[PDB]
């Protein structure tokens, strides 16, 4: 399950992981498990060490789809708690790529927006794989619109391959809910806060993701078209999406030397996959250092600043 | 032509004219962007995909706009928002409403997430 | 549309994403030709301002 | 194309007709037709007074449902001039069961919504007789907010069977959108004015309904069931409709003598479909004089006078 770069470090953890049952495995064998095992995690620490020192556009975008990664769902338990889930657009149906709901943070309840794409293969095709019908837009804006009406903090999640292509979309006002969302969160009275985890981006996810403040992970793109798809159409070949990304620079320090977003969130050290709860604590605490200042505005003067930043954006 | 054909003879007033592309990314493709700018530019005769002219409807005030298909897919840059804004600057403080005619084959990719 | 043809890796359904396919999926208003266009603006603009109707 | 107890009338309407073609018919036949044809519509019309004078509250519901009569589209035509017609829910469809749009009137900008049902069989398939879609009622909400907006004045018409017990009007929320409809309504700056053209009811219609003047024609019929089902449930048996309209006060008298409407519409003898035209003008000069004083009213004053009268529903 692991990428192709990946080769070293794999075949060391099918004997690591191993040693464990060793110790009771049969044959009355207990050996001296603890030293071998101390020597094969420096082994293995160092040669992931060494593997991600060299670092590519590709490899950054193999490692924001990982398939293991900590999703909306898995951030949400691991650095948030006391989450109740709101489903139901009131229109249509509840589309399982946006997960939705009002949660409690060190005793200040806010309202959780973000795409999952979920881990086993069924899960993946539940969810669509994190593309969001329309209706979940609706969705978002109906809770968007419910945390604003009680004074409440929005921080919401990016992670979404893009929003979805599919005919019940297009026939279903695509473009007409992402224009209503993208109108009313720049008349939202509380701070909007937002995170590129995993991978996200294509333009129909910045309808969660217009506020006072935006981040990254340290291995998270955030592109405007799908490298592929920017590969199919520029360079009218597919297998030179690697060019394509380092052209454009979807990686984080691209994006983030661009002064597009706020800071890059680090990673534990073999990706957000080998240590998801460092990670997760990394998060949390970024996202409890942003939002302490950002509370201190009045409404008024929040809504104000938003529309300078939004006229902020652009090169002119 | 799409102004002239809408806005009455005797008061097409463009504003924000000032505004033409001032390219920042310096993208790679497989050919590089100022081909293809410097292509639309000479091609098309305008600065951008947008043409912005304040007008007069019937002895009614209106502001209208459009967009320049032929121009690179008629992709809404930096400029195309900045004169979209000043035209609801000028809405807002001349009192008329603003008209807007949509064509653009999508968002400008070589300048990304501006 | 050939980005959905990829997609779905299927058929459009016919005359897929027309106007006339559009305004029957609700997320058109109206259809209007554009020798028609000036005077039907002035109408609809001339009413929502509350203004007098422009005289033809 | 008449109902059972219209025969006197509709034979001498075979003969009347036909003198206007022997004028010139064959043979040389010019016979003395201005004389026979006065005193064949003299007949004609003192058969109509003598069977209209005595009348039922089946025989009003037949009436309300006579399958030549005025519709939304019709009177729009016959008494409002300039109307364009916006269509579209921006969510799914536009239901052909409801019929919006923004006309003029007087020099004056109207909104008009209001159900129509169709002339032939085949604009009757189209338009589902009458009832409408969730998606149409949200289409009526959004007509109802934009007219809103723009200091607009809303004048609406109420002429359906009953909402669409559809699998797909349940399927999408049907008492969502209706209980979204009322609740905007209420909170209108503008005044409404409805007619209870044809036959409408069965609480549905009421999604288009709640406003400061209600008005009723003469032969129409505003109940909270339909009578055929009312005599189903409460009578266990279809055939007991009669007994079942002539319990409930379905008819123009009892719905006014209750205190439920402001006045009834007199109609043209012989019905609204003999002369549909001195209906219109009957039914334009009763709108014109409501809309007159109404809009003396201003908005907040307006909307506390119909929050006042709103509490003034109901008995207790
Ligand atoms: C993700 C985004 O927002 S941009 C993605 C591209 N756009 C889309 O996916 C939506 C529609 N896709 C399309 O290909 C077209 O817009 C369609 C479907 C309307 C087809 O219209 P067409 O008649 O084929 O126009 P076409 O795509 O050739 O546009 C004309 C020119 O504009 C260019 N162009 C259009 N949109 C863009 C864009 N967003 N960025 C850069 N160039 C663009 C094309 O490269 C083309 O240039 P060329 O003729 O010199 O090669």
């Amino acid at each position: 399950n692991f990428l192709d770069f990946e080769q070293p470090i794999a075949e060391l953890e099918a004997k690591i992981d191993s040693l464990t049952a060793v110790s009771r495995q049969d044959e009355k064998l207990d050996i001296n498990i603890d030293e071998e095992v101390h020597r094969l995690r420096e082994k293995s620490v160092e040669l992931t060490r060494k593997i991600f020192a060299d670092l590519g556009a590709w490899q950054i975008a193999q490692l924001a789809r990982h398939p293991q990664r900590p999703y909306t769902l898995d951030y949400v338990r691991l650095a948030f708690d006391e989450f109740d889930e709101l489903a139901g657009d009131r229109a249509y149906a509840d589309d399982k790529a946006i997960v939705g709901g009002i949660a409690r943070l060190d005793g200040r309840p806010v309202m959780i927006i973000g795409h999952q794409k979920g881990r086993e293969t069924k899960e993946k095709i539940r969810r669509n794989f994190g593309m969001p019908a329309p209706e979940g837009y609706r969705k978002a804006l109906r809770l968007m619109q419910m945390a604003e009406r009680f004074k409440m903090p929005i921080i919401t999640f990016i992670d979404t391959p893009g929003a979805y292509p599919g005919v019940g979309a297009e026939e279903r006002g695509q473009s007409e809910a992402i224009a209503r969302n993208l109108r009313e969160m720049s008349r939202l009275g509380v701070p909007v806060v937002c995170t590129v985890i995993g991978e996200g981006g294509s333009g129909g996810a910045l309808a969660i993701g217009v506020g006072d403040k935006v981040n990254m992970l340290q291995y998270s793109t955030y592109s405007v078209i799908s490298p592929e798809g920017c590969a199919s159409i520029l360079w009218k070949s597919a297998d030179k999406a690697p060019l394509a990304a380092e052209a454009m620079g979807i990686i984080a320090p691209r994006l983030k030397e661009l002064k597009l977003i706020d800071s890059i969130i680090p990673e534990p050290l073999g990706g957000a996959h080998r240590n998801p709860e460092a990670m997760a604590a990394s998060l949390k605490a970024q996202l409890l250092a942003d939002l302490a200042d950002l509370d201190v505005l009045s409404t008024e003067d929040l809504k104000n600043r938003r529309y300078q930043r939004l006229m902020s954006y652009g090169y002119a | 032509n799409r102004l002239h054909s809408l806005l009455d003879e005797g008061s097409l007033v463009e504003l924000g004219s000032e505004l033409e592309p001032k390219d920042v990314l310096k993208f790679r493709d497989s050919k590089k962007y100022k081909d293809r700018l410097a292509s639309a530019q000479k091609e098309t005769g305008e600065k951008d995909a947008l043409v912005v002219m304040k007008g007069t409807l019937y002895g009614m005030p209106v502001v209208a706009a459009a967009f320049e298909f032929a121009f690179m897919g008629g992709s809404m840059g930096s400029v195309v928002g900045a004169r979209f804004v000043r035209a609801v600057e000028q809405a807002l403080e001349d009192n008329c409403p603003l008209i807007c005619f949509s064509a653009s084959g999508g968002a400008r990719m070589q300048e990304a997430l501006m | 549309p050939r980005v959905i043809e990829q997609t779905v890796r299927e058929k459009l359904p016919p005359g897929f994403q027309r106007s006339e396919f559009l305004i029957e999926k609700g997320a058109i208003d109206m259809i209007v030709r554009r020798p028609e266009m000036r005077l039907k603006l002035a109408s609809i603009l001339a009413k929502l301002m509350n203004l007098p109707a422009p005289n033809p």
